[PDB]
């Protein structure tokens, strides 16, 4: 989530080879304590996996092929 | 060969991804639960094999050792 | 007469007439009205 955009935006945060490196990348590394708990926040998993849960959505597409056919007998 | 053997038993695979995503129809929430199991050994390994009938009481000494 | 005038109306329903089956009919019923579906 965070880390998404924060890939992307900690990308040019280096500044060349010079010094001027570390002298905001320790704070930047204190940024990367901060994300090493923004990775607590995904700690535990929700519904199972791709493409297990893609085969629950596949599942979900068998599922769906009598929702499509009783009201055939509607009459 | 100087054990060396299979134990036979009975197994269990719950798994939520077939379990509860369909439930309370054409999948009951218990089962509850029980199998087959053939565990190779010796050494340092255990072959997990098919276990259905038909079957012959060669089958596991050989094609196992095969 | 409640079983007369409610399964009557009621013979008539989402499953329309009770016959709706027509008997061999009814045996593509759960093919033609089902696996016949794509």
């Amino acid at each position: 989530t965070l880390l998404r955009q924060g890939i992307r935006q900690l990308k040019e945060k280096v500044s060349k080879m010079e010094p001027e490196e570390m002298t905001v990348k320790e704070k930047k590394s204190i940024i990367e304590i901060l994300k090493a708990r923004i990775a607590l926040k995904k700690a535990f998993l929700k519904m199972a996996l791709s493409e297990s849960n893609d085969t629950v959505v596949k599942k979900e597409d068998v599922r769906e092929s009598p929702v499509d056919t009783f009201m055939e007998n509607a009459t | 060969q100087l054990g060396h053997y299979i134990h036979i038993f009975v197994n269990t695979q719950p798994i939520s991804a077939f379990e509860r995503t369909l439930s309370s129809k054409r999948s009951s929430c218990e089962y509850d639960h029980f199998l087959l199991l053939v565990e190779w050994h010796h050494d340092g390994i255990v072959e997990h094999v098919p276990l259905d009938d038909h079957m012959d009481a060669q089958h596991l000494l050989l094609l196992i050792t095969q | 007469r409640t079983h007369n005038r409610q399964m009557t109306e009621t013979l008539e329903k989402y499953k329309s007439l009770d016959f709706n089956m027509e008997k061999e009919g009814d045996v593509i019923q759960q093919l033609k009205s089902s696996i016949k579906k794509p």
